[PDB]
C-alpha cells in the first residue's frame, strides 16, 4: 500500500565524503509505539542483501561506526561520512508499518 | 552465529508447483517469524510472506494469494513453501530472512477482545535458491 | 502488525444476541464500565472540569455495588430469588422473548415499572431473610 | 412460576448528554498539550452484529461540544497576551508610495512624540474636517490584543475519545442523510481524526464522501437548515501572499513593544488565490443530479451577498493568516481570485472580544483541499458565517451513550433457602 | 524517647522472601493500598480508581472478599517451563512478574469467560427439582 | 502427573517503577502569627512525619539518579511556588521613568539616588521623589546628561514580593500518597548509578531545606567519612561534577550598611518600598570565610578525585563566561540576595579570607526569563552563619572550573537516593488445588 521513492540512485564517489540519501515516503510511519519503521540495507552485487540500519539513527550492530541515518516522518536520509573502498552496491529503503512491505530501486555506487 | 541455510531449488515449466526449504543454525526458532523475498532477474526488491513464530497467522502479498502455502515446523527448523499454480514472470530467486528482533506471544487487547501479532524488519537472509518458470 | 479475528466477543459485542445468547458476554460489560481503559498516561505537565467526570464514574458504579449487596446478591453476576412474578408488569410469556428478543427491547417493556421492582426485591428478598436468621 | 432473576452486566444504553476529552497526536501550539492529553496510539472498533438505531446530527451535542470549547481553548492564550489600549489616538495615515496600506503618524506610546506605523486599509476609520486621518474601528467599542507571536494555529488531527461509562456509537450506511435510524452500526473506543478548521462559505481540509456527493439537511423544504453538501474528488487551491514583508516591534506604553509592519520589500500586488476553471464546472453538475432528486438540467446558477464582510467575502486561515476572498465571480484554466487580508478580527462572531493578528514578515503561500460547500435557496445561494455547521460536517455519525448495566428477567429459578 | 525492634512483619517486607514465605504476609500489603494546592486531590482519586479495579475484577471471578482462592482453570505448561518446586521454594514474587508479564491478558480472559461466566448458567439451571 | 489450576492471590508484594504526583508535608510549628512563609505557604500539609523505615535484606533494585523524576518535580513546583504568590503583590510596571542622579555621600556601588515624576494611585498629579538604587539595575541612557533606566523595562512585568512573606527555606519532606512506596539505597559506596544491595522502605523523604545558590550548596546534607564525587559519564567535558565532602566548612555573610525603613508612593492599595537611608556610613558587604580549612580542603578533594586515571596532573581553576551574574557566586539570605565573587577559592594544588560581595535589587526569577521578582530590606544589618556540603564543577592540567546553571543538580545531590513504585498487588500463581464444582 505505503509506498516511497529514493534520490537519482547512480552516485560515483570520493574516498572521505558525506554521501547521503534520501527516501521520502507517503506516510508518518511511526507505529503506536513510538518506534518509526525504517530498514536501511545493502547488497554488494553478487551477495545477499545485509542490515547497515534498523532504525532511524541507530546503527546494527557488528557494523562499522561510519553509518549515520535520520529522518522522520515523510522523508528519511542515510548520511554516510568517510566513504570508503567497500561501499559498491545498492540500497535498499524498507518500510515496516503495515502489510504489503516495500523497496526501492537500489542505490547504484562505483567510483 | 545464526546461519540460515536455504535448499530444495528447482527450475521447472508453467502449470506446476516445487516447494523449497530454509533450515537455521544454532537457534531456538519457536519464537521467531520468517520471510521471503523476492529478487526479480533486474528489479530492486519485493516482500511476498510472512509466517508467526506461532505458524497460526500467515499474511501474504495481494498475488499469490491462491498460489502459495508457508508453513514452519520449529522441531525441523526448517521452513516449507509450496509454490502451486507458478507463472513465467514470477521467476526470480526466492530467500528467508529470521526477523530482527524475538518476537513474543500475542497479547489480547482487553477491549476489543481481539488478538495483535507483532511482526518487524528483517535481519538475517539465507544464501538464496533458485526457482525458474519457462518452457 | 496484524491482528486476527475475535474469538471472545468484545465491548457491547452481543447487542444483537437474544437475552439466553447474550449472557455469555455479561464478564466483558462489567470490567470496562469503571475507568475504560486507563486513558491520562501520566501527563500531568502544564483546571478543575477534567475531574468531576471522574468521581461521578465511581459513583455510578459505588450505587451498583451498594445496590446488589442489599440485594443479597453482592459479588455474583446472576442471582436468583425468592419473588414470583408479576404479569401486570408483562404478562409476555417464556420462549416469547428469551429466544425471540435483545435486551434492548426488553428493557423497552420494563421502564415504566422499574422503581416498582426494586422495592419488591429489596424487601421480599433480604429484608424478608433477616427475618429468618434468628 | 417465574422468579426474578437479577443480571448485572446486561449491555443497555440510554442516550445522555455529557463530557468528553480530547486527545491530539503528537512546539507550544494551543492544540498540542496545553489543551489535550498526548499522542494517539491506536483507534479501535467492534461491528455489532444485529442492531438497529436512530441518529441525528442536529439534535447533536458533540457539535455544540466543539463550539464550547474552541471559544474557550483559543481564549486560553489571550489573558497573557499584550493587550493594546494606547494606540487609539488620532491616525494621520496618508497613502503608501509604490492606496489600501496607509502610512500612519500619531504621538509616542512611551515608558517616559509624533511616530510611526503603517498597516492595511480595512482596520482605520474615517473621522471629521481635519482630512486623512483616523481612528481604529473598535475603540469605542471595546479592548483589542495582539496574539502572543510564539503561539501556532495549525489545526491537528484530534481524537475525541470516550471516558468512563460512555461508548460512542458509529453508523456505517453509505445510504445516511442527516437523520434517521442506521443498520450496520459499530462500537469505537474513539474518533477518527478530526481537524479544527474555521472556515465561511466553504469546507476546508474536510473529509471525503465514499466516491459520491449527497447533501444534507433536515428541513429542506423550507429555508431554515442550511443545506450542506459534501465533496469527493477535492480540489486544490492556491492562495499566495506576494508582497515580502518586513516587521518591527516599536514601543507601546510603559515597558512593551508592538509588532507591526515595517516596509514591504517588493512592490505592492494583490495577494489572490488560484483554482483550476475545469474541476470546479464538473463538480457543481455532480451536485444538480442530487439536486434533482430533491427537485441541460441546471435551473439553479445564482449567487447572492450582503451584509458582513466575515459573510460577504469567503474567511479562512492560511500560515496564520486571516483570508477574506471574493466569492461572486467564481460561483455562477486558473482563476486569480481578489482576496483581502484583514488584520483586526472577531472571534467566533461575538461582541466585544476582539483579536489583532502579527504582522509575518516574509512570504506566504498555502495550499489545501476542499471536501463541501456552504448554500441556501430561496435557486440555491451560498451562505455563512454560522460556526457550528462546519463541526456538523465531521459528526454526522457519531453519538454518545450512557451504559445501563443491570436488568432483570424472570425464570424458574428460585432461591434455595438457607438451612 | 521511645523504640523496640520489629514484632509482626513489616510493609513491603517479604519482597525478598520465597513464595512459600510470602503467602503467609499477604494482609500488610492489603491494609494500607488504601489509606496511607489541589494536587493532594488528584492523587486521592487515582488511589481510590485503582483500588475499585483490583476489588473489581476479583469479583467477576467468584473470588471477592478472599484473600486467596482457586479456580478450575488449567495451569498451561506452555506458560511456564518453570518446574512447581522451584516456583514455590524458590522464586520471589517480584521476579516472578516479569516473566509472565505477556500471558496476564490471556489469562483474565480465560478465568472470567472460561469459568466463572461458564459457572452461573450451570449454576442457575441446577433448579427445577 | 498431576492437573495443576491457578490460583488467585491479592496484595503480592511487587512493584513496577511509575511517575506520579508527591506532595508536599513540610513543618508545623510556628507557621501562624505573621508567618507567611512561601516555601511553607503556611505549612503545605501539616503533618510532622515520624519517618520509619523497614529493611527488605533480599531486594536488588537498579537505581539512577540521573533518569529520576522526582527533581523534576521540584522545579516543576518552586517556581509554581512562586507563581502564586508573585500574583497577588505589587506590580512595578508605571515606574520605567528617565532619572537624575547624582554622587551619595558616604568602588562601583550605591553612589546614585535618583529622582522621578508619577502620579500612581492619585491620578491626578506627579511627583518627584528620592530612592536608593545600587548598580547591575540603571543604565545610562543615550542623547542625554547622567539620566538612568531601568535594565529590565522591555522584558516581561516587575512584580515584587509583599513583605508579609519570607523566604525562609524550612525543611520539606517527600511523603508517599497510597500505593506507593518510596524506596532508598543503603549503601554508602553509591556511585549514583548501578544496583544497590538491602533497599530499604520509608514513608516519607528525609531533610531537605530548598535553598538557592550557584556555584556551591549552602545548607546541605552530607554523607559519611569519605568524599564522593559523582556525575553523569565522569569522562565526558561538557557535564557537571557533584562534590559531596565529608566535613562541613563554615562561612559568615554580612551587610554591615545600616539599611533602614523607607515611604515610597502608593499603587491602588499597594504601598512600594524602595530602601530607606544607610546611618550614615558605607561598609561594603562581604563574605568572610575560615580560609586555613578551604585550603585544607582542596587537597582533600584530589585524594578523591584522582584514582579514575593515573596519578598526575590534577589543578583547579576560576570560573569564566559572559555577565557576572553566572560569573559571581549567586545565594540568598534572609530575605536578601548576593552576588559573591569567588576567584579567590580556585587556585591549582599538586599531587581568613574576605571576598568582595556584590548586591542587586531587581532580581530575575530563577529560570524563566521574562518576569522578575523584588525585594526591598528589612531594617538593621544582615548576618548569616552557613555551611557548605558541596560544590558544582566542569571539566575542560585537568581543568575543574565552577559552573553551574541548575539547582536540580543541587537537588540532584539531595534525592541521589530515591525512586517511586507502584503496587501491582495482584497476582496469581498456580498449584494443585481446585475450585469445588457441583
Ligand atoms: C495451552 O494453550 C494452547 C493455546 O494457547 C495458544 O498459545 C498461546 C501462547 C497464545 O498464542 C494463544 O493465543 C494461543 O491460543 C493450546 O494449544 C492449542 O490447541 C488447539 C486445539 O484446538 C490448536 O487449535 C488447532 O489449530 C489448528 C491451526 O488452525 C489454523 O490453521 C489451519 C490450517 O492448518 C495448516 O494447514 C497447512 C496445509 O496443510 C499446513 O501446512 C503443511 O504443514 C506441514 C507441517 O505442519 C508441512 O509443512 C506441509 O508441507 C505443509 O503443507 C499447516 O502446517 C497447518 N497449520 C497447522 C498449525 O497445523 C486452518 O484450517 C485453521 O482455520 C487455522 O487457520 C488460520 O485461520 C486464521 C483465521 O481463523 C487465519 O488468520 C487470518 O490471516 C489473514 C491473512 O492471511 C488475516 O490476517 C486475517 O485477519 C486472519 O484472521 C490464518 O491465516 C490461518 N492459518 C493457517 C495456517 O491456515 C487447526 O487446524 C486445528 O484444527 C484441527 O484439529 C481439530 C482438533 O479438534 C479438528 O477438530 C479440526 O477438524 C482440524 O483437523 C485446531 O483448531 C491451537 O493451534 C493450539 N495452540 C498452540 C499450540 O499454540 C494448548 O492445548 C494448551 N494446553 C493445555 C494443556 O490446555
Ligand atoms: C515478553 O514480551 C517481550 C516483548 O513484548 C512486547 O514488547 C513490550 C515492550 C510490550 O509492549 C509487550 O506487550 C509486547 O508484546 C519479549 O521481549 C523480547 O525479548 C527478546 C529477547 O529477550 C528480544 O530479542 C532480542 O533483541 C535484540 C535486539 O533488540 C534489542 O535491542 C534494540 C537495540 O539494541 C532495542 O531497540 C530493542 O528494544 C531490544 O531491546 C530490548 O527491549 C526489551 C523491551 O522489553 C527488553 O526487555 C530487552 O531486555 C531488550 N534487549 C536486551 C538485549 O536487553 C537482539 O540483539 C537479540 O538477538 C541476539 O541475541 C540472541 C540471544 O541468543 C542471539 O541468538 C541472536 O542471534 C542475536 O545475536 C545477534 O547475532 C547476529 C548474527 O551474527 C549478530 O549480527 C552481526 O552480523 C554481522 C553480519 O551481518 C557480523 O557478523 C557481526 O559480527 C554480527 O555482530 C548480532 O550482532 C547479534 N546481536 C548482538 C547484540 O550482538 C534478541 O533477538 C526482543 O527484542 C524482545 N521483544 C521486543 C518487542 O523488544 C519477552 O521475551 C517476552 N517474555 C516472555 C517470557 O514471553
Ligand atoms: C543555613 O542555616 C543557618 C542556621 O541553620 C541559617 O542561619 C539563620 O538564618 C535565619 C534567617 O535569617 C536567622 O534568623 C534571623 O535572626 C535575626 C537575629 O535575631 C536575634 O534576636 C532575636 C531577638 O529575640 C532572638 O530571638 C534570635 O534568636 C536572634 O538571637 C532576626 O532578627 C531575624 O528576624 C528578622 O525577620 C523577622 C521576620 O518578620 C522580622 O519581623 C524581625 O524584625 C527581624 O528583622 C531572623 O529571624 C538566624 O539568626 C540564622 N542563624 C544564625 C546566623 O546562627 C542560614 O540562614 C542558612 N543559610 C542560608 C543561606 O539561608
Ligand atoms: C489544509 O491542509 C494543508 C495540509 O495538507 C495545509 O497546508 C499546510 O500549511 C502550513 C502553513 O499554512 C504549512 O506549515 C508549515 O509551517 C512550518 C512552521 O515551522 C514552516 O516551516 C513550513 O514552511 C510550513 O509553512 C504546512 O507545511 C502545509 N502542509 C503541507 C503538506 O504543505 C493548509 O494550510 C490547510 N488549510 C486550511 C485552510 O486549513
Ligand atoms: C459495515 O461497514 C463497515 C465499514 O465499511 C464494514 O467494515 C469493513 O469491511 C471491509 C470488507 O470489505 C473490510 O475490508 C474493512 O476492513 C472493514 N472496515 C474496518 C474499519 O475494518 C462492514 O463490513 C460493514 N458491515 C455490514 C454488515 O454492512
Ligand atoms: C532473605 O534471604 C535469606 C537467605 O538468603 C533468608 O534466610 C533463610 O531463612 C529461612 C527461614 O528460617 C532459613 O530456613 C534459611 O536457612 C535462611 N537462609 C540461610 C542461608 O540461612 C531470609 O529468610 C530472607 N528474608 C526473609 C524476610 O524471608
Ligand atoms: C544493610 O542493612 C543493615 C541493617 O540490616 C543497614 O544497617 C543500618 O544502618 C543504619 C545507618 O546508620 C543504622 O541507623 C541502622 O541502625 C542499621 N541497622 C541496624 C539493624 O543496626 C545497612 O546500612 C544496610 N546497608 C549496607 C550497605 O550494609
Ligand atoms: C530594551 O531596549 C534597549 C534599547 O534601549 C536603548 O539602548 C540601550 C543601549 C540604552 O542606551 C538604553 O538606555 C536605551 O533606551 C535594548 O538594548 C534592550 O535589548 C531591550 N531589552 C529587551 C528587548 O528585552
Ligand atoms: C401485582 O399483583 C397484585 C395481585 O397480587 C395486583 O393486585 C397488582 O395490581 C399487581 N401490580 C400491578 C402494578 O398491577
Ligand atoms: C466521484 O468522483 C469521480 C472523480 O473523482 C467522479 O467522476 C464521480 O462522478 C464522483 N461520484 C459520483 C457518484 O458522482
Ligand atoms: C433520510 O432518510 C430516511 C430513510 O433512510 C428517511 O426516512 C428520511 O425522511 C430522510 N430525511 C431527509 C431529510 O431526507
Ligand atoms: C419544513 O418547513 C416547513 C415550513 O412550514 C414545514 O411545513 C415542514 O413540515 C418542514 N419539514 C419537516 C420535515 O419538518
Ligand atoms: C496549485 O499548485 C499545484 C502545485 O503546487 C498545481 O499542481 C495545481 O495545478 C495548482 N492548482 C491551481 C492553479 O488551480
Ligand atoms: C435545456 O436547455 C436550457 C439550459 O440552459 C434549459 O431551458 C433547460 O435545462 C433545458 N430546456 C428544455 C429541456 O427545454
Ligand atoms: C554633562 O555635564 C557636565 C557638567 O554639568 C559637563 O561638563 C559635560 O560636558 C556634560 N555632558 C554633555 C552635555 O554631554
Ligand atoms: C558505579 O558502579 C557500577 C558497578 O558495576 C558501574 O557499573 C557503574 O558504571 C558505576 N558508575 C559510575 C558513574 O562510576
Ligand atoms: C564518556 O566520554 C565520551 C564523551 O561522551 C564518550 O566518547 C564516551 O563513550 C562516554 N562513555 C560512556 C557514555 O560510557
Ligand atoms: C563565623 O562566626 C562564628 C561566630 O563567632 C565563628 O565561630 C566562626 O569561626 C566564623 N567563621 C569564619 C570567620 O570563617
Ligand atoms: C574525612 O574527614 C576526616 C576527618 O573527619 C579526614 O581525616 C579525611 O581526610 C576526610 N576524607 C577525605 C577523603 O578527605
Ligand atoms: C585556570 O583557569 C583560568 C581560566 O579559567 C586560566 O586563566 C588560568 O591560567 C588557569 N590556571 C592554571 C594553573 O591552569
Ligand atoms: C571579616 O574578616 C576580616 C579579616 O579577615 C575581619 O577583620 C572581620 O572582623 C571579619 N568580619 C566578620 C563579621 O567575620
Ligand atoms: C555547620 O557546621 C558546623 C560545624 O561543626 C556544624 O556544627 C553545624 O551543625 C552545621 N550546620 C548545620 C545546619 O548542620
Amino acid at each position: 500500500d505505503i509506498v516511497m521513492t529514493q534520490t537519482p540512485l547512480s552516485l560515483s564517489v570520493t574516498p572521505g565524503q558525506p554521501a547521503s540519501i534520501s527516501c521520502k515516503s507517503s506516510e508518518s510511519l511511526r507505529q503506536s509505539n513510538g518506534k518509526t519503521s525504517l530498514y536501511w540495507y545493502r547488497q554488494k552485487p553478487g551477495q545477499s542483501p545485509q542490515l547497515l540500519v534498523f532504525e532511524v539513527s541507530n546503527r546494527f550492530s557488528g557494523v562499522s561506526d561510519r553509518f549515520v541515518g535520520s529522518g522522520s516522518g515523510t522523508d528519511f536520509t542515510l548520511r554516510i561520512s568517510r566513504v570508503e573502498a567497500e561501499d559498491v552496491g545498492f540500497y535498499y529503503c524498507m518500510q515496516s508499518k503495515d502489510f504489503p512491505l516495500t523497496f526501492g530501486g537500489g542505490t547504484k555506487v562505483d567510483l | 552465529r545464526v546461519q540460515l541455510v536455504e535448499s530444495g531449488g528447482g527450475v521447472v515449466q508453467p502449470g506446476k508447483s516445487v516447494r523449497l526449504s530454509c533450515v537455521v543454525s544454532d537457534f531456538p526458532f519457536s519464537k521467531y517469524p520468517m520471510y521471503w523475498v523476492r529478487q526479480a532477474p533486474g528489479k530492486g526488491l519485493e516482500w511476498v510472506a510472512a509466517i508467526s513464530g506461532d505458524a497460526w497467522h500467515v499474511v501474504y502479498s495481494n498475488s499469490v494469494q491462491g498460489r502459495f502455502l508457508v508453513s514452519r515446523d520449529n522441531v525441523k527448523n526448517t521452513l516449507y513453501l509450496e509454490m502451486n499454480s507458478l507463472k513465467i514472470e514470477d521467476t526470480a530467486v526466492y530467500r528467508c530472512a529470521r526477523m530482527f528482533q524475538e518476537s513474543g506471544p500475542p497479547r489480547l487487547d482487553r477491549w476489543s477482545g481481539r488478538n495483535y501479532y507483532y511482526y518487524s524488519g528483517m535481519d538475517v537472509w539465507g544464501q538464496g535458491t533458485t526457482v525458474t518458470v519457462s518452457s | 502488525a496484524v491482528g486476527i479475528g475475535a474469538v471472545f466477543l468484545g465491548f457491547l459485542g452481543a447487542a444483537g444476541s437474544t437475552m439466553g445468547a447474550a449472557s455469555m458476554t455479561l464478564t466483558v460489560q462489567a470490567r470496562l464500565l469503571l475507568s475504560g481503559i486507563v486513558q491520562q498516561q501520566n501527563n500531568l505537565l502544564r483546571w478543575g472540569i477534567k475531574l468531576q467526570a471522574r468521581v461521578l464514574a465511581v459513583e455510578r458504579y459505588l450505587k451498583d455495588q451498594q445496590l446488589l449487596g442489599i440485594w443479597g446478591c453482592s459479588g455474583k453476576l446472576i442471582c436468583t430469588t425468592a419473588v414470583p412474578w408479576n404479569t401486570s408488569w408483562s404478562n409476555k410469556s417464556y420462549n416469547q422473548i428469551w429466544n425471540n428478543m435483545t435486551w434492548m427491547e426488553w428493557e423497552r417493556e420494563i421502564d415504566n415499572y422499574t422503581s416498582l421492582i426494586y422495592t419488591l426485591i429489596e424487601d421480599s428478598q433480604n429484608q424478608q431473610e433477616k427475618n429468618e436468621q434468628e | 412460576q417465574l422468579w426474578v432473576t437479577v443480571y448485572y452486566g446486561v449491555p443497555v444504553w440510554k442516550e445522555a448528554t455529557t463530557t468528553l476529552f480530547c486527545a491530539s497526536d503528537a512546539v507550544h501550539n494551543v492544540w498540542a498539550t496545553h489543551a489535550c492529553v498526548p499522542t494517539d496510539p491506536n483507534p479501535q472498533e467492534v461491528v455489532l452484529e444485529n442492531v438497529t438505531e436512530n441518529f441525528n446530527m442536529w439534535k447533536n451535542n458533540m457539535v455544540e461540544q466543539m463550539h464550547e470549547d474552541i471559544i474557550s481553548l483559543w481564549d486560553q492564550s489571550l489573558k497573557p497576551c499584550v493587550k493594546l489600549t494606547p494606540l487609539c489616538v488620532t491616525l494621520n495615515c496618508t497613502d503608501l508610495r509604490n492606496g489600501e496600506i496607509k502610512n500612519c503618524s500619531f504621538n509616542i506610546t512611551t515608558s517616559m512624540q509624533k511616530e510611526y506605523a503603517l498597516f492595511y486599509k480595512l482596520d482605520v476609520v474615517p473621522i471629521k474636517n481635519d482630512n486623512t486621518s483616523y481612528r481604529l474601528i473598535s475603540c469605542n467599542t471595546s479592548v483589542i490584543t495582539q496574539a502572543c507571536p510564539k503561539v501556532s494555529f495549525e489545526p491537528i488531527p484530534i481524537h475525541y475519545c470516550a471516558p468512563a461509562g460512555f461508548a460512542i456509537l458509529k453508523c456505517n450506511d453509505k445510504k445516511f442523510n442527516g437523520t434517521g435510524p442506521c443498520t450496520n452500526v459499530s462500537t469505537v473506543q474513539c474518533t477518527h481524526g478530526i481537524r479544527p478548521v474555521v472556515s465561511t462559505q466553504l469546507l476546508l481540509n474536510g473529509s471525503l464522501a465514499e466516491e459520491e456527493v449527497v447533501i444534507r439537511s433536515a428541513n429542506f423544504t423550507d429555508n431554515a437548515k442550511i443545506i450542506i453538501v459534501q465533496l469527493n474528488k477535492s480540489v486544490e487551491i492556491n492562495c499566495t501572499r506576494p508582497n515580502n514583508n518586513t516587521r518591527k516591534s516599536i514601543h507601546i506604553g510603559p515597558g512593551r513593544a508592538f509588532y507591526t509592519t515595517g516596509e514591504i520589500i517588493g512592490d505592492i500586488r494583490q495577494a489572490h488565490c488560484n483554482i483550476s476553471g475545469t474541476k470546479w464546472n464538473d463538480t457543481l453538475k455532480q451536485i444538480v443530479v442530487k439536486l434533482k432528486e430533491q427537485f441541460n438540467k441546471t435551473i439553479v446558477f445564482n449567487h447572492s451577498s450582503g451584509g458582513d464582510p466575515e459573510i460577504v467575502m469567503h474567511s479562512f486561515n492560511c500560515g496564520g493568516e486571516f483570508f477574506y476572498c471574493n466569492s461572486t465571480q467564481l460561483f455562477n484554466g486558473t482563476i486569480v481570485l481578489p482576496c483581502r487580508i484583514k488584520q483586526i478580527v472577531n472571534m467566533w462572531q461575538e461582541v466585544g472580544k476582539a483579536m489583532y493578528a502579527p504582522p509575518i514578515k516574509g512570504q506566504i503561500r498555502c495550499s489545501s483541499n476542499i471536501t463541501g460547500l456552504i448554500l441556501i435557496r430561496d435557486i440555491f445561494r451560498p451562505g455563512g458565517g454560522d460556526m457550528r455547521d462546519n463541526w456538523r460536517s465531521e459528526l454526522y455519525k457519531y453519538k454518545v451513550v450512557k451504559i445501563e448495566p443491570l436488568g432483570i428477567a424472570p425464570t424458574k429459578a428460585k432461591r434455595r433457602v438457607v438451612q
